[PDB]
RNA sequence: CCCAUAGUAGGCCUAAAAGCAGCCACCAAUUAAGAAAGCGUUCAAGCUCAACACCCACUACCUAAAAAAUCCCAAACAUAUAA
């Protein structure tokens, strides 16, 4: 069968949850990982990547590694580190049309996209699709000093939502 | 109709299908208008379980009823046909139609009861062994109720519980 | 050869 | 333990760079061409909320692809119950 | 190609606030002191009040007449709340909470000796009556399932309507009233005293026209 | 088999068959699910 | 306005009608005639 | 029974009575396969070979299409659509490439189609490519 | 599909189908050709070979099983409905099962 | 009955939350398939449903039992003109 998880670069371990699947199903942890580090060598390391181990009957395994998930570049794109808790109604992100074109080139060449041969157009349309689901909103046209204004509102608001979480934990400690 | 036949020739089995004679609806109903069988004829609640001229054509061979797609009867009268011969196969009138049995198989003899008008299958029917007050008593159905609204020659109607 | 109210 | 790398916050960087385009280490930054490089289409997408089955013209499989995620919503809620 | 069709909106639709059932309880706050008669021609005849849908589509219509005590309203409320969905669907209540006393003499006692102790508070309905009312941004389909539920758990005959089906309901009796074959109506017999028949009947049948007998409701009576 | 004045399928193996006069619910893929009419 | 359907693969060769009419014309002109046709049919198919 | 008022034809049919139109208009081979049961992968794997070469495949409800060629000059290709039909298009001729592709998959039957407004069968095709 | 490929094809060294997909009478054949060439059938025996033959040359249309054990079912779907076909097929499965082992 | 690929394990919270513990959104690829309606998994896998295709299922959308004590309890009957 096919085991299907996204796996970071460079940084595969034996440990869960990958590991546990590998060894139910009979193959050797330690080689996959030796195996996916090798082949993702030239790629930095944490950036989280579909993989695809394909699992024959003998139990020897070959790995399909496919592009980097959309969340990670549209939230490199953000230089933003983790999505909106309430999309919609917060803006975690700001990012441009040409952010999103630069994003789908790279993400177009990815077996999904590339094996059903749709126009780059199609790719771009789906990637706005996630970005509003991460909070992140796509601008016909960015300024410096308008991504400037926005990170300066941007971190009040995280700064208060700490501070809300840390009051909701501190009250629990008190419960 | 279309047959099948199976012939097994040098260890190698041909399977085909030949079309047979089928017959025809008779020309000029006498009520074109009518949209099924039944009522093109006029024969709507003027025909009983023991008309087996009439039963016998939309059975198949073995005693099966056919479907209603196929003969073009409505709802009500596929079913009034489908009760009538139930009755005729148990009161014994389609002696030509019965079951098709296996080879090497021959039914041991069962004590012969001669009946007719019978609702429901022998094997499933209990005893009436507390027959109940005058008030609430307990009948043995006798006919069919999709029968009801047969035409009555009687100042009495059908009596379909004794 | 049947008349509208014909009977089989 | 395991986590992204570290993202950009440089506001003249992030709007003159894509800067998680390029993923491999030896590779530099993918720079953001001029707005005349790009095709028509990339500045004609819909940066909105999804059109509406009134907005979208009956005659083009955009309005009957609406049209039939709205008949599975429906479905959907009816057949939680049963 | 299967032909679709537009999904109905609810666009307009707004929820309250307080969406589930609120509690009843037992008895009224201030206990009542004076001992009442049985008075059961509250639970008899049409229902006068609570008829007609007010805010919302669905609800529960009263078929019988009976008296509801606070048992049968914990049974309306944790079903009905613990099966809606709250964001989508709001609930009233149509009947008032239990206000008429049942008295109760102890146990072993002989006939005689005054009228018993007040025991438990009911509340009366009459056949027609909407017991429970239901809105929101949901099909009657989607409610219908634990509606039912609930109504088959009534001490009285009861059902599941909406504004369509209810008013299908009193479309389809009017009908038959106009339709029907029959010569001779109980309401003509009766008003008219023909053969007597008065010796034999109520007051309240001039009125009722053979439909209610009792508590109950016949709906198959034209 | 349990006595049941109302039967019902409770999957989708179970299939309705009326034998000797009455109404059955027969499933191979449970048989607890087998149910005879009252 | 409605295309033949396809020959049979076992049918012997069918040519259309409509060839049959420039088979003949072909043979009725003169080689002088067809030699200048064919010197600018060489120069238009190229 | 009184007759039903005839149901007016749904917006998405006159769009795919367009597209029909427009296929069959703008390709000049039109090939007419068995859309046979693949698995996903395979049929996915078997357009993005096609595609190399710019060979589309459409598919068309049966009802829509027969309707169409009922009335228009194809009548001849109606009984080919008995069941599941995908279309294999292309805007020219590359028989070759698609008889290749075809070949891979021993079940998958060619039935025929139209090349050059010329009705052709299975071997029309096997000896057009050659 | 699901109905046979319950039983499988382990038994069954070869399955051709010839039709003539311009005739009017190859639907019932054509159908059972989608039937026996569904992933799941194909999948329960890989040593099978399902042979889809196209002609036309006008001829009636058939069906050519060719089982492990040296048997062959000639099925004619001139005339024949794809469940008869199928029903058939599925039979001649059971009975070279049992033989063979 | 038939059939099921995919941005993507949407973000968030969470030791883990992958359609299916909760919160927010609910857009988009493919001719067609809900950021998922019901099961399931510690989390995943896995089985269905709504999709496409195929194509006349050409669905009813009213519900439903039984037990007592000496021994069941008229006999019987669906057919000849409402008297
Ligand atoms: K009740
Ligand atoms: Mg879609
Ligand atoms: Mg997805
Ligand atoms: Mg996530
Ligand atoms: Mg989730
Ligand atoms: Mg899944
Ligand atoms: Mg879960
Ligand atoms: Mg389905
Ligand atoms: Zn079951």
């Amino acid at each position: 069968g096919v085991i299907r998880a996204i796996v970071r670069a460079g940084l595969a371990m034996p440990g869960p949850p990958l590991g546990p699947v590998l060894g139910q199903r009979g193959v050797s942890i330690n080689q996959f990982c030796k195996e996916f580090n090798e082949r993702t060598k030239d790629i930095k390391e944490g950036i989280p990547l579909p993989t695809k181990i394909l699992v024959k009957p003998d139990r020897t395994f070959e790995i399909k590694i496919g592009q980097p998930t959309v969340s990670y570049f549209l939230k490199a794109a953000a230089g933003i580190e983790k999505g909106a808790r309430q999309t919609g109604k917060e803006v975690a992100g700001l990012v441009t049309l040409k952010h999103v074109y630069e994003i789908a080139r790279i993400k177009a060449q990815d077996e999904a996209f590339a094996l059903q041969d749709v126009p780059l157009s199609s790719v771009v349309r789906s990637i706005i699709g996630s970005a509003r689901s991460l909070g992140i909103r796509v601008v016909k046209d960015l300024s410096s000093e308008e991504l400037a204004a926005f990170q300066k509102e941007r971190a009040i608001f995280l700064a208060a939502q700490k501070e809300a979480d840390l009051a909701a934990q501190e009250e629990a400690a008190k419960k | 109709f279309r047959e099948v036949v199976e012939t097994q020739e040098g260890k190698t089995t041909i399977i085909e299908g030949r079309i047979t004679a089928t017959p025809k609806e008779s020309p000029n109903p006498p009520n074109p208008s009518g949209q099924c069988p039944i009522c093109r004829w006029n024969l709507k609640h003027k025909y009983n379980y023991d008309d087996v001229l009439l039963l016998s054509q939309f059975i198949r061979p073995h005693g099966g009823m056919l479907p209603r797609k196929i003969t073009g009867l409505c709802q009500e009268e596929h079913r009034k046909i489908e009760e009538c011969v139930k009755m005729a196969h148990r009161a014994g009138l389609l002696p030509n139609h019965r079951p098709r049995l296996p080879e090497g198989v021959v039914p041991k003899s069962k004590p012969q009861l001669n009946r007719y008008l019978t609702r429901w299958a022998p094997g499933s029917v209990k005893p009436i062994y507390k027959k109940g007050p005058r008030w609430n008593r307990v009948r043995m159905p006798v006919g069919s109720p999709l029968l009801r609204d047969n035409v009555c020659y009687s100042r009495t109607p059908w009596k379909l519980y004794h | 050869s049947y008349l509208p109210g014909y009977v089989p | 333990a395991l986590k992204d790398p570290d993202v950009c916050t440089d506001p003249v960087q992030l709007t003159t760079y894509a800067m998680g385009v390029n993923i491999y280490k030896e590779g530099q930054d993918v720079p953001l061409k001029p707005d005349a490089e790009y095709p028509e289409w990339l500045f004609e997408m819909n940066l909105g909320p999804p059109k509406t089955l009134e907005e979208l013209d009956p005659e083009s499989r955009e309005y009957w692809r609406r049209l039939r995620k709205q008949n599975i919503w429906r479905h959907n809620r009816l057949s939680k119950n049963k | 190609v299967k032909t679709l069709l537009p999904v109905p909106s609810f666009e307009d639709v707004s929820i309250p606030e307080k969406p589930k059932l609120r509690f009843i309880e037992r008895a009224p706050l201030v206990p009542k002191v004076r001992r009442e008669p049985k008075n059961l021609s509250d639970i008899r005849g049409p229902s006068t009040e609570a008829t007609e849908f007010t805010e919302g589509n669905f609800a529960i219509l009263a078929l019988g007449g009976g008296y509801l005590h606070w048992g049968h309203f914990e049974m309306m409320r944790l079903t009905i709340n613990r099966s809606m969905d709250p964001k989508n669907m709001f609930a009233i209540w149509r009947v008032p909470a239990p206000f008429k006393p049942i008295t109760r003499k102890s146990v072993g006692h002989r006939m005689g000796g005054g009228k018993g102790a007040i025991d438990h508070y009911v509340t009366p309905v009459k056949a027609g009556r909407l017991v429970v009312e239901m809105g929101g941004r949901c099909e009657f389909e989607e409610v219908q399932g634990f509606l039912d539920q609930v109504a088959h758990k009534l001490p009285f005959a009861a059902k599941a309507v909406s504004r369509g089906t209810l008013e299908k309901m009193r479309k389809d009796q009017e009908e038959r009233e106009r339709n029907n074959q029959n010569p001779w109506t109980f309401e003509r017999i009766a008003t008219a005293n023909m053969l007597g028949i008065r010796k034999v009947l109520s007051p309240y049948d001039l009125t009722h026209k053979g439909k209610y007998w009792g508590k109950f409701y016949m709906p198959k009576r034209v | 088999f349990k006595n049941k004045t109302v039967l019902k399928k409770r999957c989708k193996d179970c299939y309705l068959v009326k034998r000797r006069g009455r109404w059955y619910v027969y499933c191979k893929t449970h048989p607890r699910h087998k149910q005879r009419q009252m | 306005e409605a295309l033949a359907g396809a020959p049979l693969d076992n049918a012997p060769k069918e040519y259309p009608p409509k060839i049959q009419q420039l088979v003949q014309d072909i043979a009725s002109l003169t080689l002088l005639e067809i030699s200048d046709l064919n010197e600018l049919l060489k120069k238009t198919l190229k | 029974s009184p007759p039903s008022p005839p149901q007016e034809e749904i917006g998405l049919i006159r769009l795919l009575r367009r597209e029909i139109a427009a296929v069959f208009q703008d390709n000049r081979m039109i090939a007419v396969c068995q859309n046979v049961a693949l698995s996903a992968e395979d049929k996915l794997l078997m357009r993005h070979q096609l595609r190399k070469h710019k060979i589309l495949m459409k598919v068309f409800p049966n009802q829509v299409l027969k309707p169409f060629l009922e009335d228009s000059k194809y009548q001849n290709l109606l009984p080919l659509f008995v069941g599941h039909n995908m279309l294999l298009v292309s805007e020219e001729p590359k028989v070759k490439e698609m008889v290749r592709i075809l070949r891979t998959v021993p079940f998958l039957p060619l039935l025929g189609g139209c090349i050059d407004d010329t009705i052709l069968s299975r071997q029309g095709f096997i000896n057009y490519s050659k | 599909a699901a109905a046979l490929a319950r039983l499988g094809l382990r038994p069954v060294k070869q399955v051709r189908v010839q039709f003539c997909p311009f005739e009017k009478n190859v639907e019932s054949t054509r159908t059972f050709l989608q039937t026996v060439s569904s992933e799941k059938v194909r999948s329960t025996n890989l040593n099978c070979s399902v042979i889809a033959d196209v002609r036309h040359d006008g001829s009636e249309p058939c069906v050519d099983v060719l089982f492990g054990d040296g048997h062959r079912l000639i099925m004619r779907g001139a005339h024949l409905t794809a469940l008869e076909m199928l029903t058939a097929f599925a039979s001649h499965i059971r009975a070279r099962d049992a033989a063979g082992s």
